[PDB]
RNA sequence: UAACGAGAUUCCCACUGUCCCUAUCUACUAUCUAGCGAAACCACAGCCAAGGGAACGGGCUUGGCAGAAUCAGCGGGGAAAG
RNA sequence: UGCUGUAAAGCUGGGUCGAACGGCCUCUAGUGCAGAUCUUGGUGGUAGUAGCAAAUAUUCAAAUGAGAACUUUGAAGACUGA
RNA sequence: GCGAGAGACCGAUAGCGAACAAGUACAGUGAUGGAAAGAUGAAAAGAACUUUGAAAAGAGAGUGAAAAAGUACGUGAAAUUG
């Protein structure tokens, strides 16, 4: 076990949107991310990166892709009180396709 | 940590509307000290207000 | 005053309260009546509906005008792996109806049906049946002796079996334990079979020929909450009613100043307990033939599988049975099958069936290939196929 | 000020008064009375998980048509709820109680909420618009709340007694 | 009486869920939660059947019966409210 | 807390309280309330209920602050569309 | 109107509408309409100080004959409520 560690993750953003209502598509994906980091890290505090809200907005309120590659690194909480030893940071991946990527742990290196 | 005077003020002197004020982030200390529009003139100069460019309309498929 | 005009009722006082049932899994109410001179024999069987198909088969009815003429009929498949044998019941006759007496254990239950006796099994440590199992200590005799009190004082003898569901697809661990009546001989023949099944698979095969008319006891599809309108069945009031129209206009008389249990009202639709008979057995597969879906006129090596699996089921890798046309329940269900309650002699119950053809093709969309062979001999070489 | 109850030993008690808090006063009833006899430390845990929505607050006279839970199990009732406001003020003078019970040298460990009640408070007025021009109420049911913690011959007959004297006298 | 008419009426073509006979889908409600929080109405109250009775009872008489606390709906009754 | 009277009522124990008040013979009256869709004031049940649903739509981060769905700033997504 | 003395008068829902910053606040275009609202304590002696809290407040303490008088102030009924 190490508490401190980045992984990227593909997220299936399509099937977590169906159905949803269209002017909430793109702040649902905001949650669904953040339900995701909580899965992977076991974390409730979940942060986005400035620049990962950019690149779900950027085709309007419904034009969330179907598919994201995802960083997401556990840090340690420096705060006092945190009330969460740990925190999940998610940011953007820039990558030609997303599609047939698998889980990869980062070496932060 | 209520700019909402200085940008008010930087647009009237930048003479463009309040849509196109930029105030630094980095800089919200400096900006709140800013209380005339002759401090304001002077973050205009220096950079710390910066003046945004125009949303192109471009005429290219009309022509 | 009187209706204007006449018309039936809408739907059945026969099937009230439209309430949820009590369980997911349907109970035999009534057994097979047992007659002695008959070898002993269990009376039902429990399975998992998988899904629909559609067959070819030559009609045999005189006088119709599609006799020895095919015809294309719907089938259900029923997923049923052999159960296994872990108790048995006495019963006793009563002033006050059947009572059981006893209940018997086999030494050994597997997992699957110990997990029944749990809410939180993960969270146990797992003691159920373990000072039982320590009652066949090396003689064995308190079990002889409630098997003897069940000779001696049941009259109804019926054995406890459960599914092996791990050999389905589906993702549930626990297995269905159901009490399955036998029939046929002395209550001593009964449980002598009964403790030399302990432990024991029984098949389908054992308890279902092919061309029986057997029933089906199983919950029905739920819907949830349900208007009148589609709940009873009645006519939907004009489009310029105001404050809506899916309604009953008139829930009563003055007098009797109550409503009455007969008036159509709003509730919950489906997941009801229903008894479904005469459905006739088509075919019953085996889990070990590669030609399951094959006859003797479509001589494709083929299982009862569709192209892609069973749509929500999986694929059906056990014994199964198939049924004309439709039984209660959803995918995944679990079915009871029974044996029929009466003789029946007409051409319908007596007809032998031999079928023509089994459809395969996809149940996920207009599929029209029945192979994966003749799907690539049909469009010939793909891109992804190099 | 006169508590609703006084303490038994008043050496070994802590108290915390809230008056004219705008607060649900049925709200806070029900949280109130959720709490009332528990140890001191075991109802703030409570009090936490309530705020969180793993554990409710089980509403038993203040109820009528509302939701019903799962979490109301526990206490063996359907409707439930988790009043946030009312946690809130409680867990206010809980905190309070607990520091008055410090300064006099009382153990937080031992402490048990031996009284808590809510009394109704001077209502805040306010107005609605009807239909048709018309004015409505719009008050609110303030509440009071107090608490207090408080650290863990026969005689007989002339022949009754004959015939108990030659009772005696058979057994030797 | 040509023309005109958000005037009244009959027939015909087109058209269609008006209907046979209904089904499905979307958003907002309703629903559950946090916060906020009214009003109408209220003799006392609130299960039925028959009787008699101001001649159509929740209460009386005689029977049937009758087991905490409740949620969503509903429109038979309260000869419901206004 | 009791006692007396058929009764209207009178007297009394305990608690609370803080400046006046009673018995008897008479006089006098703006002299006794359950009702008047009574008057004025106050308080309930309803009820934590109806509800807080038109005007396309918000989101991430930082700052501030005890506390941020709602404040400020930045980034974006939108709209009004002369 | 001015100046006085009185009463088997009323005693803050009474007595003038008004015992009080009352013909005031407030309403109405206007003519006009028109309230509610007295009482800590002999004396503010109107609670210094410590402590918990973001604060309001609370808990100790203090003043007082009394805080069962803390300005949301004499007494403090009933409805209604914990
Ligand atoms: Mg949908
Ligand atoms: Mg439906
Ligand atoms: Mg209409
Ligand atoms: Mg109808
Ligand atoms: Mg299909
Ligand atoms: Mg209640
Ligand atoms: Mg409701
Ligand atoms: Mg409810
Ligand atoms: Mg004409
Ligand atoms: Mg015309
Ligand atoms: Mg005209
Ligand atoms: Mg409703
Ligand atoms: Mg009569
Ligand atoms: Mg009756
Ligand atoms: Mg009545
Ligand atoms: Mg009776
Ligand atoms: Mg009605
Ligand atoms: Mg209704
Ligand atoms: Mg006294
Ligand atoms: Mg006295
Ligand atoms: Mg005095
Ligand atoms: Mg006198
Ligand atoms: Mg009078
Ligand atoms: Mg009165
Ligand atoms: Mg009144
Ligand atoms: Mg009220
Ligand atoms: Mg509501
Ligand atoms: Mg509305
Ligand atoms: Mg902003
Ligand atoms: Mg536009
Ligand atoms: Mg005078
Ligand atoms: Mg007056
Ligand atoms: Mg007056
Ligand atoms: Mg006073
Ligand atoms: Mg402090
Ligand atoms: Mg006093
Ligand atoms: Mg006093
Ligand atoms: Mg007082
Ligand atoms: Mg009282």
């Amino acid at each position: 076990l190490q508490d401190v560690v980045t992984r990227e993750y593909t997220i299936n953003l399509h099937k977590r949107l169906h159905g949803v209502n269209f002017k909430k598509r793109a702040p649902k994906a905001v949650k669904e991310i953040k339900k995701f980091a909580t899965l992977h890290m076991g974390t409730t505090d979940v942060r986005l990166d400035p620049k990962l809200n950019i690149a779900i907005w950027k085709r309007g309120v419904q034009g969330v892709e179907n598919r994201m590659r995802l960083r997401i690194s556990r840090k340690r909480n420096d705060e006092e009180d945190a009330k969460e030893k740990l925190f999940a940071y998610v940011e953007p991946v820039i990558v030609p396709s997303t599609k047939g990527l698998q889980t990869v742990v980062v070496e932060d290196d | 940590a209520n700019l909402r005077t200085q940008k008010r003020l930087a647009a009237s002197v930048i003479g463009v509307g309040k849509r196109k004020v930029w105030l630094d982030p980095n800089e919200t200390t400096e900006i709140a000290n800013a209380n005339s529009r002759s401090a304001i003139r002077k973050l205009y100069k220096n950079g710390t207000i910066v003046k945004k460019p125009e949303t192109v309309h471009s005429r290219s498929r009309a022509r | 005053s009187h209706r204007k005009y006449e018309a039936p009722r809408h739907g059945s006082l026969g099937f009230l309260p439209r309430k949820r049932a009590a369980k997911q899994r349907g109970r035999v109410k009534s057994f097979p009546k047992d007659v002695k001179s008959k070898p002993v024999a269990l009376t039902a069987f429990l399975g998992y509906k998988a899904g629909m198909t559609t067959i070819v088969r030559d009609l045999d009815r005189p006088g119709s005008k599609m006799h020895k003429r095919e015809v294309v009929e719907a089938a259900t498949v029923v997923d049923t792996p052999p159960m296994v044998v872990v108790g048995v019941v006495g019963y006793v006759e009563t002033p006050r109806g059947l009572r059981s007496l006893t209940t018997v254990w086999a030494e050994h239950l597997s997992e699957e049906v110990r997990r029944r006796f749990y809410k939180n099994w993960y969270k146990s440590k797992k003691k159920a049946f373990t000072k039982y199992s320590g009652k066949y200590a090396t003689d064995a005799k308190q079990v002889e002796t409630e098997l003897a009190r069940i000779k001696k004082y049941a009259s109804v003898v019926r054995v406890l079996a459960h599914t092996q569901i791990k050999k389905t697809p589906l993702s549930q661990k626990k297995a269905h334990l159901a009490e399955i009546q036998i029939n046929g001989g002395s209550v001593s023949d009964k449980v002598d079979w009964a403790k030399e099944h302990f432990e024991k698979e029984v098949s389908v095969d054992s308890v279902f020929e092919q061309d029986e008319m057997i029933d089906v006891i199983a919950v029905t599809k739920g819907h949830g909450f349900e208007g009148v309108t589609h709940r009873w069945g009645t006519k939907k009031l004009p489009r310029k009613t105001h404050r809506g129209l899916r309604k009953v206009a008139c829930i009563g008389a003055w007098h009797p100043a109550n409503v009455n249990w007969t008036v159509a009202r709003a509730g919950q639709n489906g997941y009801h307990h229903r008894t479904s008979i005469n459905h006739k057995v088509y075919r019953v597969g085996k889990g070990t033939d590669e030609a399951n879906g094959a006859t003797e006129f479509d001589r494709t090596k083929k299982t009862i599988n569709p192209m892609g699996g069973f749509v929500r089921y999986g694929n059906v890798n056990n014994d199964f049975v198939l049924l004309k046309g439709s039984i209660p329940g959803v995918k995944k269900r679990v079915v009871t099958l029974r044996k029929s309650l009466y003789v029946d002699t007409s051409r319908r119950a007596v007809e032998k069936v031999n079928l023509k053809w089994i459809d395969t093709a996809s149940r996920f969309g207009k599929g029209r290939f029945q192979t994966p062979a003749e799907k690539h001999a049909f469009m010939g070489t793909l891109k992804k196929d190099l | 000020v006169r508590y609703a109850a006084t303490p038994a030993n008043p050496a070994k008690s802590a108290s915390a008064r809230g008056s004219y808090l705008r607060v649900s006063f049925k709200n806070t009833r029900e949280t109130a009375q959720a709490i009332n006899g528990w140890k001191l430390e075991k109802a703030q845990k409570y009090l936490d998980q309530v705020l969180d929505h793993q554990r409710a607050i089980p509403f038993r006279r203040y109820n009528s048509s509302i939701g019903r839970t799962g979490q109301g199990k526990e206490f063996g009732v359907t409707k439930a709820r988790w009043p946030a406001k009312s946690v809130n003020f409680v867990k206010d003078l809980l905190r309070n109680a607990q520091a008055n019970a410090e300064a006099k040298g009382l153990d937080s460990s031992k402490l048990v909420i031996s009284h808590i009640q809510v009394n109704h408070a001077p209502k805040q007025r306010r107005r609605t618009y009807r239909a048709h021009g018309r004015i409505n109420a719009y008050q609110s049911t303030p509440s009071h709340i107090e608490l207090t913690l408080t650290e863990e011959q026969i005689r007989l007959n002339s022949r009754q007694r004959g015939r108990l004297a030659s009772q005696k006298r058979l057994t030797a």
